[PDB]
DNA sequence: CGTCCGAAGAGATTCAGAG
DNA sequence: CTCTGAATCTCTTCCTCGTGTGGTCAGGACG
RNA sequence: GCAGAGGUUCUAGCUACACCCUCUAUAAAAAACUAAGGACCACACGA
């Protein structure tokens, strides 16, 4: 076939060589694979699982307890029973899977979470179910995904994968202790749908006695789902030293809101269910109850919320129609105007009074503000052009409209992602990068013109070639990232060392791009910080910055806080614990052993795929 | 007019805009192509002629002997298509070729010869390609996909900033040609002009004008410009021309004829060039000091004694001044230095280079061409001829010649293949001109520099690599051979070319194995224009430049439909419109506009000339007389969209559909949805499995029954008529009187191709579209094929959708599919397999396939027959026993584990030689039987059809009814009829019938020596048992359901349909889609999909309530005519007046399934034509209802979007990705997984997951999975026994990988070991 | 029945400018 | 005249897993 | 049950990952049972 043929150094070398395939990374037994399947009635710390897996998967668990009840006498009648299927062999079966933990495994394994530990639930089916939480976290569509499962098999195994692997176990991601299960896409939009009020709505009024006669009326029908009415509830903080004490008030909400009160536990305050709880808000929402509450009451509370938002996004019935997507009525006049001051420009340009560089330049300029004009114009007639009254005479609210609560929520889209439905597309640039000068005007939800569509598949052949070329590019970075680590594990406690870095919130001639609050927080401090007080030991030398301190930071106002950095440790063939802080997925500080290096170099590595690859001084505020 | 087909069911067509062009045939490109390649050329260009033509001298040396071809012919093909797909042989014709042997008298060239010789001769095997374009090659429909890659010519590339990293822009000229070396000219970073020979060492481009008999006299007269310089008693004066002074900086004070025009730092005007022309100034007197910067450019030497006081291209200094001064050189020529423009690049090459004469040359580049060994100049010179003045060892095709006079500007359009020293010359001279500024470089993504290899110019390619491969074996036999001692055989043998062209055939990096599971897969991948290929630029070698679309793509090749991942945008599509030109490149029907007329003249343009004219929008109206409504249109003049007024407009577009390919236009509402998901929405109609019973889209294009006819998947009538009989398995059309030739015209029978094994184990089933008596047009559909309803491409199967979040079951991609599409088997897809069963050679004795085998049950054996092979027609299960065969001392063939299914058929091949058992000898008697009756049917049928021929014939001129009842009707030439016309063609008939009586049973018996001689097998094999196993695969939790919108969803539960949300009506939503998906994936097009499906259903439900209740027949048509209308103009125009008023009956009753609408691709339906629509039903405006939730029971607040969109279901279904496993069979490396695939394997825990484990606190999972879980055998071993024993411990061992790699490493010479 | 014939960067390697 | 920096040339990859296919030293006759 | 053979079946069955009994040079009263091989290159496709 006239190729080169494969010598004794290119099987030594490449990624077809033996280390890179049959060593660093090996195919192994006990392994299968399915597409994926929501089914949303799992807890996160379980997934379901085909018979067939489970039966082919633990063969040899099945012989093993087969030969242990005497229902065969050999290893090969057993294996006859397993390939009959017979209803014996099922009940085995559903003994050995009880606490048996399974390594769910996506192809692009990304970061540490790629892989995740999960009590299998049997199944009738040959699809692989994957919890709806945990699929922001694996990265998984539901279009074919297909991720492979694994069987640990030795009690050791399973007992860390357990303890260790169990998606309840991972919250908070590796990369930041934001947490990574938090409701993605659909129960987002279900929370942000309950968690509205319109200023005239059914059952609007009444005062209500709690949560419970909230979900009476909701159910009974006589009450809307978002109505402002005042209700009493029993919100219970644990101010005491860890003691829960309980405030009854009538806080002023809607039913939606209060629905959700029954759901969060105990500690958490009223005031993080009182607002439309977006993604952004769902987020904190997690985060809080994390740092309050635990880990088990976060996991239960996640799993209840994940319940009641695909349940009444279910009731909801937040639809997608054309109606949905508003054109505004000074599109029209907007791109008027832009036609006539581009004709103006080519008329100047004609004389001679202008080049081709500025007159290109002012044709962009134009056409830029032309397209934010008409982005505005969007905006507030997707979000303000809503009239509804108050029993009375005129009021305006904020929109209910199915793709202003999809977006705004953040449950999926963007601003960009918006207007390329109902505003203009804007101007889309050629393969080389110089922009069109005559942008895609028609919006999707008109039609396109041809060569206004041969832009924009222009933009996007761009695209996906970019992706194409940046998942190959993230990839070796990954690898470089991941062998300039894995030696540097944390070996030691402490160095006593008062070196390290002074952390200051970065400042590159605009705002605070990252406050000193999340920039320092989880890490151990070098030296003793000080208020404006001299002298004043406010966080001592040593103690971690948990969210008390970087709280109390925040009220001191503090503007540098020397830290003790990984870089400044001093410890031989690895990093002591403090000089590295939280491990970031859990609210201690880092195990004495746990490997950071791979845990650095996957975090960076992760995003690789998300990234792209092409006067005078005013003072801004009083100070 | 309407064509009665379509008057079963009419499509309502949108689109304001009329067609002027007929869709073209999409299988041209192959067809077309082909035709060329095999057919008997007289003019000798293009076709297996060219290729004889080329390489048929023979010139023996010193043997006067010589052979020529004469003429060739393909012969008739040895088995049919059906009968080679079934025996797995490829449909090929021999290729009888003859040839003419002559041989001359000794020392007599021109002397006659004295003998002749011809004869025809076997040489090669060339598969031929089906009525469909596609090849068979082993048993296998395989199709080769056009090549897209860089014309032969030359290309003036740019390299531009990375090189040098100064920011330098570099200049290099390749003269790429169709067969031989590549010459690259480049520059060297100080503006040296380097060559680069077949990507060579680089070398000094100066040396390739002394390889070609030039000096350095020659070069510099070519190059650059000569200046006269004259001694004279005032300074040596010296003339200047007026244009040379253009762009000068003040070199001295110009002082002509006694007057002073340009001083010391004074730049030269144009004012002062006009003012000295006026004055017309020759001489100008300048310094000596300036000639001292001056080059001479030709040799000197004294008229004394002649020796070489100056050499050519050197630098002039004072002395050298003195020296020609004294010798007396009144003519003194320099070169022209111009460091703005006109800069000198060969004289620095020319101090670079060390050679001075041609054999010089010659010797240093066989130097860099073949080191290490000592040059000859006889060598040397064979070596240059043969490598640039030799058409057999290089040659430029007439398309690499007229991009060469393209490029060149040059005027001539043909030329000799080989270059020659001008044409060298010519390109240096344009790469300098590129370098001073003038001139542009160009663009190799442009669509005029990459032409289309198609199939039938590779065959030919392949073809002249096997001529010549055979004539080097002619040309050495000829040198030792005598006269008249052979036949012209011997020498030429068809085993080399037939490997040859075998191999491009089967293995090759462009032999695709054609994807047929759709029409639209099998009419997208045979237009598929791949970049990738032999001569064609690699993935990784492919740059970012070639994979991003052009904007010369518009109308030739499709910028949506491209398969993403390892080649996005290599492997693009071609266009519905575009069609290859006569030298490869790719043209496009353009409208001609006249002085403001938009004529109907189609003028195909190429892309190189496409950019000289204007090219209006498709999207501009018209005022029916051509004229722009317009005044100023939107138009692409140079790639640029520009307005431009109606005046200035050349051409406009053939139409709307012109930029996608037939994948994407399919896609209703393209225009609305992103391209990104249009993209992946086109990928996946490629990719959809037939449904049981393919149903046409409520909702498309206008364009599947131009996909579905153009495509081989159904069976269009070639010949009009009425169908005499109609079958399952046949269809029988009797040919009009004024449709069929008066002889051999008979009627026409079509074998519709039952359920049959497809490429991706898809039935290929053909239904009939029509009933007995019904009248059939020329040109008409007759049978339904895969994915094909009443001649419609109908990929998938149109259903009610609901956009709603349901209880998270579509939480974000996922679809849920309701019980009721489950019950009514839409999804239902018939999968064919192919097990087949071989009996090979083995030692001590062979193996049998009786059914005899050990320790297996009589069950197991119950299914199998006497001879132990599955009883046709039995139901088998997973694990099941198909065929026995027991090995010498249990190897019989067993159907997989979880497949199942129903045996279609079984055919045994058996080799010669060896008894056939009992079943093969049953089933060769059923296959005679079926042979027999198939002949005796089509004997019946056409003697009935014949007779019915005469007896039309015989009604007047001697027409006798009762006579012809009387005598029996094999003997009718007794009768008595006038001797005119009429009787000359029954004498005709009778004679042909005659003959037609003789060679029945002639081809009887072909036929019957063909199913009884032994099919040819592989060596070492007894016979072969193919098992044809039919899986009906349900729709399935998990299988990949996907839209025509990129809307792509794995349908999660099967919710059972009292779930199901309910409308007012009480008609649950078959589908609950997710809204989410719609928004941030701007796939809005399939929201406007589903708003036209629930228009379209709502008519549908409306003709079936006026249907259902007897109604008169005009308030159908009365609303049939309405809903036809339907508000805006449309292109449409079906009146109902002209129906035949029970063919409306028809039409209705095949309208209750839905309302079939048309949205073409850039022009369909508007929101107000959809609203409208809409309001024409009962059916809101709005397009969305409220629905009532299935189990709580009371409505949805918000009312969802409901309607009939039209989703596919992929192939990539559930079943096939089971990979579940414990223990198997292991590896060479004894990683156990072996592979994981068919083949009983486990996923490869790859560098990321282990990786992923490390982050962990991961060491005993990750250790017992990298060692005990995988290649251990101790201890997987231990590990197994454990486990049955129940303790889970894990016995480490070592990974046997690493004692590989030690092996490896040490067998390198490196010894690594181990410590203790 | 056996037996002998693009592209992107890093580093080594020339290779060169200036006293 | 001997290194300095600089151009030139050569090496070394350039994601990560799946699922369907198809093609692959090819000794050959003689003691 | 660890080195071999025999037994009622079905050529052969001694733990070969492997299923019952006997003993250290001898073959049968006895039902559930049996098999331990398998690469690379290209294409297309999915995520
Ligand atoms: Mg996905």
């Amino acid at each position: 076939n006239k190729r080169p043929l494969k010598s004794l150094a290119d099987m030594i070398k490449g990624k077809q060589g033996r280390f890179r395939q049959n060593l660093l990374g090996k195919r192994v037994d006990y392994s299968g694979r399915s597409v994926i399947t929501v089914g949303p009635y799992l807890r996160l710390h379980q997934c379901g699982l085909p018979k067939k897996m489970a039966l082919e998967l633990f063969k040899p668990f099945i012989y093993g307890k087969l030969e242990l009840r005497g229902l065969a006498t050999t290893i090969k009648a057993a294996k006859k029973m397993v390939e009959r299927e017979e209803a014996v062999v099922w009940d085995i079966l559903d003994e050995v899977i009880r606490e048996h933990p399974v390594l769910l495994n996506r192809a692009p394994t990304l970061h540490r979470l790629g892989i995740q530990a999960f009590e299998p639930v049997l199944i009738e089916g040959k699809a692989i179910q994957l919890h709806p939480l945990v699929c922001a976290a694996y990265n998984a569509d539901f279009d074919g995904d297909q991720m492979a499962v694994h069987v640990p098999l030795t009690l050791e195994a399973q007992l860390e994968a357990r303890a260790l692997m169990m998606s309840t176990n991972n919250i908070l991601s590796p990369a930041n202790g934001e947490p990574i299960i938090v409701p993605s896409q659909d129960v987002v939009l279900g929370l942000y749908y309950m968690t509205r009020d319109c200023v005239n709505a059914k059952g609007e009024g009444m005062v209500l006695t709690g949560p419970k006669e909230a979900e009476r009326l909701y159910r009974s029908g006589l009450a809307s789902l978002h109505a402002r009415v005042k209700v009493r509830i029993t919100e219970y903080e644990k101010d005491a030293n860890g003691e829960l004490v309980a405030k009854t008030s009538l806080k002023d909400t809607t039913v939606g809101r209060a629905i959700l009160w029954m759901i969060v536990p105990k500690g958490l305050p009223y005031s993080i269910v009182n607002q439309a709880l977006g993604k952004k808000a769902i987020s904190k929402m997690l985060n809080t109850c994390y740092r309050i509450l635990g880990l088990k009451p976060t996991v239960i509370f996640a799993d209840q919320i994940m319940y009641t938002g695909f349940a009444y996004a279910a009731r909801s019935g937040a639809s997608v129609g054309i109606d949905d997507m508003v054109i505004p009525e000074k599109k029209h006049e907007i791109i008027s105007e832009a036609e006539a001051e581009v004709a103006e420009i080519q008329e100047q340009f004609q004389s001679g009074l202008v080049t081709a560089g500025e007159r290109y330049n002012k044709v962009i300029d134009i056409w830029a503000a032309a397209n934010d004009r008409v982005s505005k114009a969007m905006m507030d007639n997707l979000q303000t052009e809503t009239v509804i009254n108050r029993d009375g005479q005129e009021e305006k609210q904020v929109s209910f409209n199915s793709i202003y609560m999809m977006a705004d929520s953040g449950a999926r889209g963007s601003a960009a992602q918006i207007r390329q439905l109902a505003g203009m597309r804007g101007l889309m640039a050629k393969p080389d990068g110089s922009i069109i000068e005559t942008p895609i005007t028609a919006n999707f939800r008109e039609g396109l013109n041809v060569l206004q569509y041969f832009i924009s598949t222009h933009g996007a052949r761009k695209g996906l070639a970019d992706t194409a070329l940046k998942t190959a590019n993230s990839g070796y970075l990954t690898r470089r990232l991941v062998d300039v680590a894995q030696d540097l594990v944390v070996t030691e406690d402490d160095c006593g060392t008062h070196e390290g870095i002074m952390m200051t919130p970065v400042i590159e001639g605009g705002d605070v791009k990252e406050p000193l609050r999340d920039r320092v927080l989880g890490r151990v401090t070098a030296e003793d910080v000080l208020k404006p007080g001299t002298a004043d030991i406010l966080v001592p030398r040593n103690t971690l910055l948990h969210e008390q301190w970087c709280d109390l930071l925040e009220e001191n106002s503090v503007d540098a806080v020397k830290v003790r950095s990984v870089v400044s440790c001093d410890t031989d063939f690895g990093v002591c614990a403090h000089c590295y802080g939280r491990d970031l997925a859990r609210g201690h500080i880092i195990n004495k052993g746990e490997a950071i290096g791979v845990i650095a170099a996957q975090s960076i590595g992760e995003p690789g795929t998300q990234l792209t690859m092409r006067s005078s001084i005013q003072v801004k505020n009083k100070g | 007019v309407y064509s009665y087909t379509e008057k079963k069911r009419i499509r309502k067509d949108f689109g304001k805009r009329p067609q002027v062009l007929d869709v073209p045939y999409l299988l041209s490109i192959q067809l077309d192509s082909f035709q060329k390649f095999i057919e008997q050329d007289p003019e000798g260009q293009y076709g297996l002629e060219a290729a004889f033509r080329s390489v048929f001298p023979i010139q023996s040396y010193s043997g006067n002997s010589e052979l020529q071809y004469v003429s060739y012919r393909l012969g008739e093909p040895v088995f049919d298509v059906q009968e080679c797909q079934i025996r797995g042989v490829t449909y090929s014709a021999p290729l009888r070729v003859k040839l003419r042997l002559v041989i001359y008298e000794r020392e007599a060239p021109e002397g006659t010869v004295k003998d002749i010789k011809e004869q025809e001769v076997y040489m090669g095997e060339i598969p031929l390609m089906t009525d469909n374009g596609t090849f068979v090659i082993n048993g296998t429909e395989r199709v080769i996909v056009s090549q897209l890659h860089r014309s032969p010519g030359v290309f003036f590339d740019s390299d531009k900033g990375k090189t040098h990293s100064s920011g330098k822009v570099l200049y290099n000229a390749r003269i790429i040609p169709y067969r031989g070396s590549w010459l690259d000219f480049e520059f060297d970073p100080k503006d040296n002009l380097f060559v680069r020979i077949d990507r060579r060492r680089k070398l000094p481009a100066t040396i390739i004008l002394r390889a070609l008999n030039y000096t350095t006299e020659q070069i510099l007269d070519l190059f650059f410009e000569k200046v006269i310089f004259e001694i004279r008693d005032n300074k040596l004066q010296m003339e200047l021309v007026p244009e040379r002074l253009r762009g000068e900086t003040a070199s001295f004070d110009i002082e002509a004829n006694g007057k002073v025009y340009v001083e010391k730092g004074r730049r030269i005007t144009a004012r002062h060039i006009r003012q000295l022309e006026k004055d017309d100034v020759k001489l100008i007197e300048v310094p000596v000091e300036y000639i001292a910067g001056k080059v001479v450019a030709k040799d000197y030497i004294d008229e004394s004694t002649g020796e070489l006081i100056c050499a050519a291209n050197m630098e002039l200094s004072l002395d050298l001044l003195a020296k020609l001064s004294q010798s007396g050189h009144k003519r003194i020529e320099t070169l022209f230095t111009n460091d703005l423009d006109h800069g000198p690049y060969i004289s620095e090459t020319l101090r670079v280079d060390p050679t001075n004469d041609r054999l010089s040359a010659l010797v240093e580049i066989y130097r860099m061409m073949r080191p290490g060994e000592p040059p000859t100049r006889e060598a040397a010179e064979s070596l240059f001829e043969n490598l640039f003045f030799s058409e057999d060892r290089y040659d430029l095709s007439a398309v690499g010649r007229m991009k060469f006079n393209r490029s060149l500007l040059r005027e001539e359009i043909e030329g000799s293949g080989i270059l020659s020293k001008d044409d060298i010359i010519d390109v240096m001279k344009k790469l300098i001109d590129i370098r001073n500024g003038k001139g542009e470089v160009d663009d190799i993504d442009h669509l005029g520099n990459r032409r289309i290899r198609s199939v039938g110019e590779m065959a030919e390619n392949q073809f002249r690599v096997g001529l010549v491969r055979v004539e080097r074996a002619v040309k050495e036999r000829l040198s030792l051979g005598d006269l008249d001692t052979l036949m012209p055989q011997d020498m030429i043998n068809a085993k080399p070319i037939s490997a040859a062209v075998k191999e491009f055939f089967g293995s090759s990096q462009l032999s695709q194995f054609m994807d047929q599971n759709n029409p639209l897969s099998e009419i997208t991948h045979k237009r598929r224009i791949s970049a990738l290929g032999p001569g064609g630029l690699t993935r990784e070698r492919a740059g970012f430049e070639v994979r991003d679309v052009h904007p010369t793509h518009y109308g030739r090749v499709c910028p949506i439909e491209t398969p993403e991942g390892p080649n996005i945008g290599l492997i693009n599509s071609l266009s519905v419109y575009a069609q290859t030109n006569e030298y490869g490149f790719l043209e496009t029907p353009y409208r001609k506009v006249t002085d403001g007329v938009v004529t109907d003249e189609i003028h195909y343009l190429s892309a190189i000339e496409e950019g000289n004219y204007v090219i209006a929008q498709a999207n501009s109206n018209l005022d029916e007389e051509g004229h722009f409504v317009e005044d100023l249109v939107t138009c692409r003049s140079k790639g640029e969209s520009s307005l431009f007024s109606r005046d200035q407009v050349d051409y406009m577009d053939v139409s709307t559909q012109q930029v996608v390919s037939v994948g994407a236009s399919l896609i209703p509402f393209l225009e609305h949805d992103d391209a990104n998901r249009a993209l992946m929405g086109a990928n996946m109609q490629r990719q959809a499995v037939p449904t049981l019973r393919a149903d046409k889209p409520l909702v498309g294009t206008g364009m599947e029954r131009a996909v579905a006819v153009d495509s081989g998947v159904t069976a269009v009538a070639k010949r009009g008529g009425v169908v005499q009989y109609v079958d399952a398995s046949r269809i029988v059309i009797k040919v009009n009187e004024d449709e069929m030739y008066p002889g051999e015209a008979g009627i026409d029978i079509y074998n519709l191709t039952k359920y049959t094994r497809s490429n991706q184990n898809t039935c290929i089933n053909q239904m009939p579209c029509v009933s007995l008596g019904e009248p059939v047009e020329r040109g008409d559909v007759l049978a339904d094929g895969p994915s094909t309803d009443l001649g419609e491409l109908a990929l998938g199967q149109n259903m009610r959708v609901a956009f709603m979040p349901w209880n998270g079951y579509n939480f974000e991609d996922s679809i849920l599919v309701s019980e009721r599409v489950v019950q009514e088997d839409r999804f239902t897809t018939i999968h064919i397999q192919e097990l087949a069963c071989v009996s090979r050679d083995t030692k001590l004795g062979p193996e049998e396939i009786t059914a005899d085998i050990p320790n297996v049950g009589e069950a197991a054996l119950s299914k199998l027959d006497e001879s132990g092979i599955v009883y046709i027609g039995a139901e088998v299960t997973g694990g099941d026993i198909l065929v026995g065969k027991v090995t010498p001392k249990d190897s019989s063939l067993r159907v997989p584990n979880g497949v199942s299914g129903t045996v279609i058929d079984v055919q045994v091949f058996t080799r010669d030689g060896v008894e056939k058992d009992k079943r093969a000898l049953e089933i060769e008697e059923m296959q005679l039987k079926q042979a027999k009756k198939d002949l005796s049917e089509e004997l019946q049928i056409l003697e009935a059809g014949l007779f019915s021929r005469i007896r039309a014939v015989l009604v007047a001129g001697g027409v006798e009814a009762e006579k012809l009842d009387k005598l029996p009707r094999d003997r009718w030439l007794e009768l008595g009829l006038t001797d005119e016309e009429k009787q000359n063609q029954l004498e005709q008939l009778a004679e042909q019938y005659d003959e037609l009586k003789h060679e029945f049973e002639k081809k009887l018996e072909a036929k019957r020596r063909k199913i009884t001689q032994g099919d040819d097998l592989a060596p070492g094999v007894l016979k072969i048992v193919k098992v044809y196993l039919a899986v009906k695969r349900r729709i399935q939790p998990g299988d990949k359901m996907a839209g025509r919108h990129g809307n792509k969803g794995v349908i999660s539960k099967i919710n059972p349909i009292e779930d199901m949300p309910y409308d007012e009506n009480g008609t649950p939503v078959d589908i609950v889609l997710n809204p989410l998906g719609v928004p941030s994936r701007m796939n809005i097009g399939q929201i406007l999909e589903t708003h036209l499906g629930m228009a379209a259903k709502g008519i549908g439900d409306k003709i079936n309530a006026m249907l259902k209740q007897q109604q008169e027949v005009a308030k159908l048509r009365e609303f049939i005519q309405r809903a036809y209308d339907l508000g805006a103009d449309v292109r449409q125009k079906v009146d109902l007046s002209t129906f035949s008023d029970e063919e409306v009956m028809r039409l209705a009753e095949n309208l209750r399934k839905g309302m079939p609408i048309a949205t073409p691709v850039f022009d369909g339906a508007k929101e107000a034509e959809i609203k409208e629509l809409l309001k024409l039903g009962d059916l809101p405006t709005s397009g969305q209802i409220r629905l009532y939730d299935g189990r709580t029971g009371e409505q949805f607040e918000r009312p969802v979007t409901v309607g009939y969109m039209y989703m596919l279901k992929l192939n990539h279904l559930v079943d096939d990705k089971m990979h579940a496993r414990s223990t198997g069979s292991y590896s060479l490396v004894t990683q156990q997984p072996l592979g994981g695939k068919a083949q009983f394997g486990g996923q490869r825990f790859g560098e990321m997951e282990v990786w992923a484990l490390e982050a962990y606190g991961a060491a005993y999972t990750l250790q017992e999975m990298l060692t005990v879980k995988s290649d251990d055998v101790n201890g997987r071993t231990k590990m197994y026994k454990n486990i049955v024993d129940g303790n889970h411990q894990m016995e480490p061992g070592m990974p046997e990988s690493f004692n590989v790699l030690l092996k490896e490493i040490r067998s390198l010479g490196i010894n690594i070991e181990l410590e203790d």
